[PDB]
């Protein structure tokens, strides 16, 4: 259930990248996002640093490890 | 992924097809389609064929199934006399575990290695727990064996996981010896006996001296077991990494493991090793990136398939047919080669 979730995440996120490749402003910074990019969540952490925190892991590290979370917030 | 969706049955080939949930069957020496009465929930990433080669597991992550492989009859020995589209029927495994716990994943099933006896099936699971099923009774396993120290599994718990297991040869104590690898490099024995209707199981003990000692632990990374059927017993260690270990198991009493020589596979990545059915000091070795072969005489190492992840691995041995190594990438290219 979990390692499942993670190949179909996977291949979403190719699909996402080629197609920002084959395209290659504002659908472009959604799929930006969509990928996690590092740089688009920061331009725009215009809500809190604990929003920030949860935006960047939900795109970057969708599984969550509650050791190191204390790391990931600083 | 890497997986192993074929097996092959009396020189009949067959391959699972996940979408069909059906096995298409082809006789090398006829083309018909074994349908799953009752598909699985899970994605199958491995078949086992039964010792006594009456049943086919279905094997996934979360989830094990068992087709009932359909009689044969007629003059040309084809299923059910013939027909385009069998009707198997399927039996899940431990439905009611992997339904309960979301967490918990199938790490390897095994076939007890008995043909005389009903075919029992081990389920090796992320809690670090061992089960045997009888196909009498598919709800309830006959036996639950926890591999923490007699002193979740406290073990898996610390987030030390059982990875990989495999029977060696029947050893006067008769029992089996089940090797237990875990994802540290940790070996462990225990002895299995199976008498018609009560399960001897032995205590777990794995205390075996590698010889010589790891300058820094066998990596986080160990993935694979095979036992090589030969006196002393032969134990191949795989990891991810791509180096294999050749342990020859000694006395000690608990047994040593004095690794014999370490080999890198130049893999530019899970490995699953296979043992050869005619030549027993050779075994293959399937990945992400190819197939190996490895020889032991340094060990003599064979890159046979440089590629497209193999999805489907099998040595055929026949009379008629020859020997040859059947390979199927996840393009399904059908890859054989003459061994």
């Amino acid at each position: 259930t979990l390692t499942e979730f993670e190949l179909k995440w996977q291949h979403w996120r190719e699909e996402c990248e080629r197609h920002l490749q084959n395209g290659t402003v504002h659908m472009e910074a959604v799929c930006r996002v969509l990928l996690g990019d590092e740089e688009v969540l920061l331009e725009k952490r215009d809500t809190t640093w604990y929003h920030f925190l949860v935006s960047r892991l939900l795109f970057k590290h969708p599984t969550v490890k509650p050791t190191e979370l204390h790391f990931y917030a600083q | 992924q890497l997986r192993n969706l074929l097996c092959v049955l009396d020189g009949d080939l067959l391959v699972w097809d996940a979408e069909e949930c059906a096995f298409h069957t082809v006789t090398l020496r006829g083309e018909q389609k074994l349908l799953c009465t009752n598909p699985p929930l899970f994605d199958v990433n491995e078949v086992l064929l039964s010792p006594t080669q009456h049943h086919v597991a279905l094997v996934g992550s979360k989830g094990v199934m068992v087709l009932e492989i359909p009689k044969r009859w007629g003059k040309k020995s084809e299923f059910e006399g013939g027909e385009k589209t069998v009707n198997c029927r399927t039996i899940p495994i431990a439905e009611r575990i992997f339904t309960s716990s979301t967490s918990l994943l199938l790490k390897q099933a095994i076939w007890y290695p008995s043909e005389t006896q009903e075919p029992h099936l081990i389920l090796l699971t992320s809690d670090n727990i061992l089960r045997l099923y009888n196909l009498q009774d598919l709800f309830t396993p006959v036996k639950v064996i926890s591999l923490s120290s007699a002193e979740r599994s406290y073990k898996a718990s610390l987030g030390e996981t059982a990875v990989a297991c495999d029977f060696g040869p029947l050893a006067v104590l008769v029992a089996y010896p089940l090797y237990i690898l875990y994802e540290t490099g940790e070996t462990y024995l225990m002895y299995i006996d199976l008498q018609k209707s009560n399960i001897t199981v032995g205590k777990l003990l794995g205390p075996l001296p590698m010889y010589p000692a790891a300058e820094d632990n066998y990596g986080y990374d160990a993935c694979a077991l095979l036992c090589l059927p030969c006196v002393p017993n032969i134990i191949v260690i795989a990891t991810e990494s791509g180096l294999l270990y050749h342990c020859v198991v000694l006395e000690g009493l608990i047994p040593s493991l004095y690794v014999f020589e370490c080999v890198e596979l130049e893999l530019a990545c899970p490995i699953k090793l296979h043992r050869d059915p005619i030549c027993p000091s050779r075994y293959h070795c399937t990945h992400v990136a190819g197939v190996h072969s490895v020889g032991l005489t340094k060990c003599l190492v064979e890159h046979i398939l440089c590629t497209s992840p193999i999805q489907g691995f099998w040595i055929i041995s026949d009379l008629f047919l020859g020997t040859s190594m059947i390979c199927i990438t996840c393009d399904f290219e059908c890859i054989v080669r003459p061994l």
